[PDB]
């Protein structure tokens, strides 16, 4: 869910 | 567990309320959450759920007991409610009756040899009027407690298998088979009488019989406990052989079991198209099934003679194929062939000792060195044979050792001369080098005996042994006697006792 | 006597469970998976043992169903049970699938409440317990 | 030694693989599974290494992704753990806010990030910014 | 960058609905770009790129290419970077075995390796390092030495053919000699580019592990190197200079290599090296340089590197204890991770003198460890301390705890526990009494997961010491009283009453009859095995016991003893029987006499769990 | 023996 | 099951059928237990994986138990199109079966003993076939077990060799080609000498042994029409050989 939310912060 | 502790007054007030269907969802969670500090709250809400108005409550609570049992079960809380489970088994609805028998029967399991003692007619008269009410799963739970009890003489046995005998049940599988641990257990009844013994054994073959037409595995489960039946009472289905011939599309664990039980029910009249089936079980494609269906052919030969030549003929037959796996069971049939049979079937030594380049599996090394063994005398170059499995006797299984051991030094006190080099390599090997106590105490013994008196040991190792008759893959006597006593359950799938599983 | 409940798919991921008695630790779930499911040898049987832990199961479709304990119980019975499951299964939700069990996660573990406490089979049929169950509103009839 | 070095999203689609030692792609399809199995299932309270065969694999979180190497059972746990982190942090920076995509779409240039960073099983370059000096400068020419 | 048409192509696999559209939409591209390739004109560099980076693409998606070799082939020999890129990716994730593409492959490296650009170079290498071909091997692994030394071929250039250097020497050593260039590589630890002493260090590594004195030089100047790592200031190395710690990687690598030799030959050198441990141990227990928690994870990496030298040396013993302690402060930190590797290293200190008895001053909270951790592989990890610390002393503890940690533990791990504490309760026995409960109780306890080895051992050792006999037989005979009984025991109980119930037929409770009724209650439910071994048992006894030769030879003449369908079992009851029927009071006693000792022999138990690492 | 099958 | 794409030269099937006929039979010569185990294999070679539908006279009559290979699939939205398969590339088990019914015995074997006192034996067995004239029954043994007590037998046949083995306690009766509705025969003299007078000899059966060119089911393959949707040949394209094999079994007599 939500491919694109980022790795870090 | 960590949930419901803070708030353990909610499920205390919600077993109390009106609405006699919604006092049960309370009943059942409180006995979930496993801890000590609940057993400050539980006792006086299961002692008021036991007698309920309704039969849903004293169903749920009458579980909660065996619940409590592995929660810090030992209190006169829990002697109280040893009474207040047994009175609720002359009850009126049957899913409160099954459910305390369930219970109970289980807490006995925590057990000081002494517990929910048998009453007799008091006792099993309830269980006998509340066995033809209750639920289908209650029966099951009656008639498994029923196994426990023993009767004392003829018509105590009688007037309790009179009340199960109406078992052509519906719970296919799981209280017939129930009730034949019933019937089976009490069967000491004039070992035959007149009439009830010889029409009781007539009442037991049809119900054993139509589980076959069940699901695939209870088709298994009724066939392992059928493999005991047969042992003990072989009478019981002596000429239903002809339902046990392996249909086409049975699945595998049907087909073994089915194979085997057709060999017992073999004899000297349907021998013949028995073969005829084991002949085309051997054409099958899985590995399993074509190995005991070839073993099954010599397993005849050594049931009924006449069929000795033939059986014989077909498991060279076999060996020809040059198929590994067949040669090795077969060979390994063969053996005990010679043993029923001794110094007629010699010739064939020559065809098998050609093969033994290739039998990797332990079985079928320790049947052919058994072999040389016995018929040393008169294989010229039995010495140079067993000389060669020396060479690595370690790396070498402790059936092929022992026989090896026993194997050379009947060559020995047959060869004496043309032998004494092996005999102490092998007795070296059994006694320094091994670790296996047992056997290096072997080994020992030979020497020692050799040593002492060869007059003696000749006579002691190479006496006439007696024939093994008919046997064929049979059980244990006494151990299919306890067996017998748990058919229904799980010890009669796996042909042990419960006591190898904790 | 049932202290263990399991429903796996083809690839052996857990689609439900309901572990009922302290004799199983959750691992047993692995115990099924690695031994059975993904075991080299597909010609077995239906009970299996694996460390004193015994493993019934029967297949539907693709979908296993299994029954664990560590007890001696009445073998038949187990069967029996899981039998009787696939019975109420088919009149709640039709056809045996993934799809109908991810529909069901309410329904299958109330199910488990109301044919089994504390490994014991208490009873069932679609009459006696229809309003002693709640289901949903529209099925799947799709497949 | 590095043996492989896997990234896997939540559901096991395998948006990465370096391979350092040559396997069958039955052997490959196996190991993605287990790495996943394992991985997957283990909690912030679980460590981050676990021993798995006698390789064993250091893994990390990142969102949905999960960065796994596998090491020989004698290298470095927490030096690997590291490498992880140097190696994310340059695809932030080369990426700028990277997230699972931007490894999809830009597939082909994770694997020459990958490279700079690691070869033949060890590590090649620790240094951030001469990354970004190698990617930037000389990505230009077509 | 681009990749004209990709972005479009991998939306509409993202926007598919199911496994039928997104099949048929591939095998749509699949065609498009057979169409393409198969003598569809001569496309432009661009196409041929943009065309086998989908191909690629649909590849490392799960789907099977049979196709796009040549293509990608072609690709390698471009100008283009971009190009080549592409092309050489391909090529090293798709591998192909084709006599003709290898060739073309190779002389398309051979052609990169020949120009000077150094990126071209790179593209080349880094293939040769990530398939490792043989025929590749064979190609160049004479050229990749002369790169990496010789003429100013750039730094980025350096590292690349120090790895690929690496991987050849690795796959086909056959073709790496140990040439002239030796010198050349060791010097590379002193140069300016830190990341071409990361690439240099790991290929002096692996060298040196079967060429020791052809890198020895080495030993000098990674410790120089190294101490000048961890003394220089807060803006030296800015480049490698990882959360406020120096080159942590690095560090580590030339830790690494200092263990691929023993301490070092020179005074001036081992001094250098052990302040620089000192300090090292120093900067771990000062306060945290940051709050986040990369700085304590790299700089401990460090520490923990560092630790395994010291132990790898045993030499000076003040850095062992410190070691020691800041292993024991891990042992209680908050992050799991610290306290699995603490476990992990201490197990390799306690197998060292000066270090032994330091270990043991956290045995508690090793037993709490185990006791409390709720994981496995750390509470795995505690036991593995134990028993590493184990002597003497500790064992009366030790095999208590893992004893009961054996009664919880999983059903897989059980055999190797109980394989060890039988080592540890015969290599400490004290008190031989002590020895035959133990492994009574991992009968009792496991027993399913015993072993052979093991309860041959415990005969061998009962039958060896004369003492414990009388308290082998009565432990034993008492012990197969409970009902509760598993099968090992009995194959135990059955040969030590075998040669030591004369030592208990004293006593009223323990008769001989009483001794083999008992026993007779195992026979029909115990395995064949089992019951040759009670049969032996059972003769035995005539001999030892006249007194009970009625019942026993009633026994040994039943119908399923003779007729017994196994082969053993009626041989050994008739050879039994016969013996008891014929011979002579003396020919009997003679074949069962005594039994000598067992010689002195190496643990089977030891080399089973040795074994069962492979 | 083998004949044909149309 | 036929993974990838085949690839051959001409695209020709072989058809093998094989038939175990059992049979116990009375002294006067009645059918009074009798089976045959079938079982069909193909060793099919051709190009591309095919679909294949294969038939024969089952319901001309008869049919009892069947099984067969995983490809095949009988039932598409219910009912059977025949056997209906995508059969794999080489040699196969296609279907194994059983049939009691309409039974067609190869061969029919007639005893006469007459015994003279207790001292000497006469024995005449007749075999006669019972299968098209034209066809070429071959590998024909009869084996007549004489007693345990034999001093000494005598043998002539009109057809054949034979040999009385002292060892298998029988005469040995071996042909190495029999036709169709011929006859033959085997007439012997045994000696004996009496021991025990009550264990009164269980005489055994006549036992025989022979290979057939026919399905003694009575089962005939009707036809078996292959089709390739990818490629372009189909069932005209196909060269198709079927044979038939009678093996022996158990086929007993005198009983």
């Amino acid at each position: 869910m939500s491919q694109i939310k980022r790795l870090l912060s | 567990p960590d949930m419901a502790i803070m708030a353990v007054n909610s499920f205390v007030k919600d077993c109390e309320d009106p609405n006699p269907l919604i006092r049960a969802l309370a009943v059942r969670t409180m006995g979930c959450i496993r801890v000590d500090k609940i057993t400050e709250y539980l006792c006086e809400p299961l002692r008021k759920c036991l007698k309920d108005e309704d039969p849903y409550v004293r169903k749920t609570a009458a579980v909660c007991v065996a619940k409590l049992h592995d929660i810090n079960a030992q209190m006169v809380e829990d002697q109280g409610f040893l009474d207040s489970l047994r009175d609720l088994i002359a009850d009126s609805n049957p899913m409160v009756v099954a459910n305390a028998v369930a219970a109970l029967s289980e807490i006995s399991e925590s057990h000081p040899n002494s517990n929910l003692l048998d009453l007799n007619p008091q006792n099993i008269n309830k269980l006998l009027t509340a066995l033809n009410e209750c639920t289908e799963w209650g029966q099951i739970f009656i008639l498994d407690c029923l196994s426990n009890y023993n009767p004392k003489d003829d018509r105590e046995a009688q007037s309790i298998c009179e009340r199960v005998t109406p078992r052509l049940s519906h719970a296919n599988s799981a209280v017939v088979l129930s009730a034949v641990k019933v019937l089976m257990k009490f069967l000491e009844l004039l070992p035959k009488d007149s009439d009830y013994y010889n029409m009781l054994l007539k009442k037991l073959a049809p119900p054993l019989v139509t589980l076959l037409s069940g699901e695939p595995e209870v088709q298994y489960v009724a066939l392992r406990n059928i493999n005991l039946i047969v042992q003990k009472r072989p009478e019981i289905l002596k000429q239903e052989i002809k339902v046990f011939f392996v249909k086409y599309n049975d699945p595998i664990y049907v087909k073994l079991e089915k194979l085997d039980i057709m060999i017992r029910l073999a004899s000297q009249a349907n021998i013949a198209q028995v073969l005829a089936e084991l002949k085309e079980y051997a054409t099958e494609v899985d590995v399993d099934f074509v190995r005991k269906a070839v073993r099954a052919i010599g397993r005849c030969a050594i049931k009924v003679e006449q069929s000795a030549e033939r059986c014989v003929s077909t498991l060279l037959d076999l060996i020809q194929t040059k198929v590994n796996y067949v040669v090795q069971e077969a060979i390994v049939v063969i053996r005990d062939i010679f043993r029923k049979y001794p110094n007629k079937y010699e010739s064939i030594i020559a065809t098998l000792c050609e093969n033994l380049d290739s039998l990797d599996e332990p079985d079928a090394r320790a049947a052919m060195i058994w072999i040389v063994g016995e018929y040393a005398e008169r294989i010229d170059n039995a010495d140079e044979l067993l000389e060669s499995f020396l060479e690595g006797f370690h790396d070498e299984s402790t059936q092929v050792q022992l026989t090896l051991l026993t194997a050379i030094v009947k060559l020995f006190l047959k060869k004496p001369s043309e032998t004494q080099e092996l005999v102490q390599q092998v007795l070296s090997l059994a006694t320094q080098d091994s670790d296996n106590p047992d056997l290096r105490d072997r080994g020992y013994i030979y020497w020692r005996l050799l040593s002492t008196d060869p007059v003696t040991a000749k006579e002691v190792v190479l006496s006439e042994k007696p024939l093994i008759s008919e046997e064929t893959d049979l059980i244990e006597p006494t151990l299919l006697d306890e067996l017998i006593c748990h058919i229904g359950s799980l010890a009669s799938v796996y042909h042990k006792p419960p006591n190898a599983f904790v | 006597m049932i202290g263990g409940l399991f429903i796996y798919n083809h690839k052996g991921e857990v689609l439900i469970s309901r572990v009922y008695r302290d004799d199983i630790g959750r691992n047993a779930v692995d115990a099924f998976r690695v031994n059975v499911i993904h075991a080299r040898q597909q010609v077995r049987s239906p009970v299996t043992n694996i460390a004193r832990t015994s493993f019934f199961h029967v297949k539907r479709s693709n979908i296993w169903l299994a029954a664990v304990t560590k007890q001696n119980v009445n073998a038949a019975m187990v069967f029996e049970f899981l039998y009787k499951m696939c019975d109420v299964m088919a009149a709640y939700f039709g056809k045996i699938s993934e799809e109908n069990i991810k529909n069901n996660f309410v329904l299958i573990y109330e199910l488990l409440d109301e044919i089994l406490d504390f490994g014991y089979p208490q009873n069932s049929e679609t009459g006696a317990l229809k309003t002693f169950i709640t289901q949903q509103g529209i099925k799947s009839q799709h497949q | 030694m590095i043996r492989f070095i896997l990234i896997q999203n939540r559901a096991g689609k395998t948006r990465l693989a370096k391979w350092y030692m040559q396997f069958d792609d039955d052997e490959k399809q196996k190991l993605i599974e287990e790495v996943h199995a394992v991985v997957t299932v283990r909690d912030a309270k679980h460590t981050n290494f676990v021993e798995f065969r006698n390789f064993k694999i250091i893994y990390r979180r990142y969102a949905g992704l999960y960065f796994c190497i596998c090491v020989d059972v004698n290298d470095n746990n927490l030096a690997y753990l590291e490498a992880i982190h140097n190696f994310v942090e340059v695809l932030n920076e080369y990426f700028h806010n990277v997230c699972e995509l931007d490894l999809v779409f830009n597939f082909y240039k994770v694997y020459t990030v990958v490279d700079e960073m690691f070869l033949a099983g060890e590590i090649r370059e620790t240094s951030q910014t001469k990354v970004l000096k190698q990617l930037l400068m000389l990505q230009s020419l077509e | 960058d681009g990749m004209r048409g990709l972005a479009v192509f991998i939306s509409d696999i993202r926007n598919c609905k199911s496994k039928e559209a997104e099949i048929k939409r591939i095998n749509k591209e699949l065609a498009n770009i057979r169409s393409k390739f198969k003598g569809d004109k001569a496309l432009d560099g661009y196409s041929k790129k943009k065309y086998v980076c989908k191909l690629l693409f649909i590849f490392l998606l799960g789907h099977d290419i049979d196709f796009g070799h040549m293509e990608a082939v072609n690709l390698l020999s471009s100008n283009r970077y971009t190009e080549k890129q592409i092309g050489y990716l391909f090529i090293s994730v798709l591998v192909n075995s084709n006599s003709e593409l290898i060739r073309l492959i190779n002389n398309a490296i051979k052609n990169d390796l020949a120009s000077r650009n150094p990126t071209f170079m790179g593209l080349a290498l880094h293939c040769i390092a990530n398939v490792g071909s043989r025929e590749m091997a064979e190609a160049f692994a004479g050229e990749i030495p002369k790169i990496l030394v010789a003429g100013d071929t750039m730094d980025s250039v350096k590292q690349s053919a120090a790895l690929c250097l690496l991987r050849l020497y690795r796959t086909s050593p056959d073709l790496v000699p140990m040439g002239d260039w030796t010198s050349r590589v060791v010097h590379l630890l002193n140069d300016q580019h830190l990341g071409v002493v990361t690439a240099a260090t790991s290929l002096i590594t692996t060298l040196a592990q079967k060429n020791p004195e052809e890198f020895k030089t080495s030993v000098s100047l990674a410790v120089s190197r190294l101490s000048r790592i961890v003394t220089s200031a807060s803006t030296d190395l800015q480049d490698y200079t990882y959360y406020f710690v120096p080159a942590p990687w690095l560090s580590v690598k030339l830790l690494r290599l200092l263990q691929c030799y023993p301490p070092p030959e020179d005074p001036a050198v081992r001094g250098r090296l052990t302040e620089c441990l000192e300090t090292i141990l120093n900067k771990a227990q000062e306060p945290p340089k940051s709050k986040k928690v990369q700085h304590s994870n790299a700089k401990n990496a460090v520490l923990f590197e560092a630790i395994s030298l010291i132990i790898h040396h045993d030499s000076e013993p003040n850095l062992l204890v410190r070691a020691c302690n800041q292993l024991g402060q891990f042992l209680q930190h908050r992050e799991t991770n610290l306290r699995y590797l603490a476990l992990e290293s201490m197990c390799t200190l306690a197998s060292s003198e000066f270090s032994h008895e330091a270990v043991k001053t956290h045995i508690e909270t090793v037993i709490n460890a185990l006791k409390t951790e709720r994981d496995v592989s750390v509470r795995q990890r505690a036991v593995d301390l134990l028993y590493a610390m184990c002597d003497r002393s500790n064992a009366q503890q030790i095999v208590a705890e893992m004893l009961s940690y054996l009664e919880t533990a999983d059903y897989s791990i059980r055999e190797e526990i109980v394989l060890k504490v039988a080592i540890l309760a015969e290599k400490y026995a004290v008190d031989y009494t002590w020895y035959v409960d133990t492994i009574l109780n991992l009968i009792r306890i496991a027993g399913d997961y015993v072993s052979e080895e093991v309860w041959y051992r415990v005969i061998q050792i009962v039958i060896n010491r004369d003492d414990v006999q009388g308290y082998a037989a009565k432990t034993v005979f008492e012990a197969l009283q409970a009902p509760a009984c598993h099968e090992n025991l009995v194959k135990v109980g059955g040969y030590i009453l075998g040669e030591f119930g004369n030592l208990i037929a004293g006593d009223p409770r323990s008769s001989p009859l009483i001794q083999f009724n008992l026993l007779h209650s195992k026979f029909h439910l115990c395995s064949v095995p089992t019951r040759a071994l009670l049969l032996s048992t059972y003769i035995k006894f005539v001999n030892l016991f006249p007194e009970v030769k009625a019942t026993i030879q009633d026994v040994l003449r039943s119908d399923s003893q003779l007729k017994n369908a196994d082969v053993e079992l009626q041989q050994r009851a008739v050879e039994y029987l016969r013996l008891s029927t014929v011979a002579s009071t003396d020919i009997l006693a003679t074949v069962l006499e005594e039994m000598p000792p067992f010689p002195e022999r190496e643990s089977s138990i030891l080399a089973k769990l040795k074994k069962k690492k492979g | 023996d083998y004949q044909r099958l149309n």
